[PDB]
């Protein structure tokens, strides 16, 4: 009973002759090592929620070109790979491969869902567009 | 002369100075997390992580321990002949030690004593990682049989 949430959300009987444990078995592949490797590889995939609206309607993310996004993310993945393998230069690189990939894109906060730029947040666009209609009481 | 004497005579003592080494790492946040990030579920730590830790441990040993020892061993040499111990020949070589430099070695597995003994500063895992660092600061040469 009373399972809490995790996200704010709102709207004669002697000893039997067979039981014992002392020693005399060590798992060869390594139970703790395999267990840690499983713990590592068990993690859910990352959430890439850029270019998606907030609740107010403003697409979340940084303001820079999508190709720059792709290159920066490839570089960041290479750097994180180098850190994970504990070397100054990563061996499995995602950037500066032999392939020409100059047409690749990604999802930044620069473009909204209409296809237009994101120089202004949608709240600001809507507010300015609605401000050009309001009248007032006569003097 | 005990092996710890040259490191104990400092306001932050040497082992206390190296206990704060986990701040330089990319992220550890605690000495126990350092001992867990270094060697896995037995000894024989990860060589890459041990290297990342040694690159920080070294400047503490070249800039503090060597200058302090260069004066301590002179003060000791002034007041008579003494039999002095150390944890690595580099300690007696960097700090310019005068006398006979006898490397030595024992017929046991020294790494298990670091778990048997209890009341040492920092966890037993920290004493052991410290021993690994000294062993990595060792300038390979024949230890030649303490007997």
């Amino acid at each position: 009973k009373r399972i809490p949430r995790k996200t704010k959300g709102k709207s004669p009987a002697t000893a039997e002759p067979g039981t014992s444990n002392c020693e005399h078995y060590k798992a060869r592949p390594g139970i703790a090592s395999v267990q840690k490797a499983t713990e590592s590889a068990e993690l859910p995939m990352k959430n890439n929620d850029e270019g998606t609206p907030d609740k107010r309607g403003n697409t979340k993310g940084a303001l820079v070109n999508e190709h720059v996004e792709a290159r920066d993310e490839a570089d960041d993945a290479t750097k994180k790979q180098a850190k994970d393998t504990e070397k100054a230069k990563a061996q499995v690189t995602y950037s500066d491969t032999g392939i020409n990939n100059a047409n690749e894109l990604s999802r930044s906060g620069n473009v909204d869902n209409e296809g237009g730029s994101n120089q202004k947040p949608m709240s600001t666009r809507i507010a300015e567009a609605t401000s050009a209609i309001v009248s007032k009481h006569p003097a | 002369v005990d092996s710890d004497e040259v490191g104990e005579q400092m306001e932050p003592t040497f082992e206390h100075a190296v206990m704060e080494i986990y701040k330089g790492i990319a992220g550890v946040d605690s000495l126990d997390d350092l001992t867990k990030w270094v060697l896995n579920s037995d000894l024989v730590p990860h060589d890459d992580r041990l290297g990342q830790l040694f690159q920080a441990f070294l400047p503490l040993a070249k800039d503090l321990l060597a200058p302090m020892a260069r004066q301590f061993y002179d003060n000791s040499m002034s007041e008579g002949r003494l039999l002095t111990f150390a944890h690595a020949d580099s300690e007696l070589l960097n700090a310019n030690y005068f006398g006979h430099l006898l490397r030595l070695k024992i017929p046991y597995i020294t790494e298990v004593n670091l778990m048997i003994r209890k009341n040492r500063e920092g966890g037993e895992l920290f004493q052991l990682v410290l021993s690994y660092l000294y062993k990595m600061y060792a300038t390979s040469a024949q230890p030649k049989w303490f007997g």
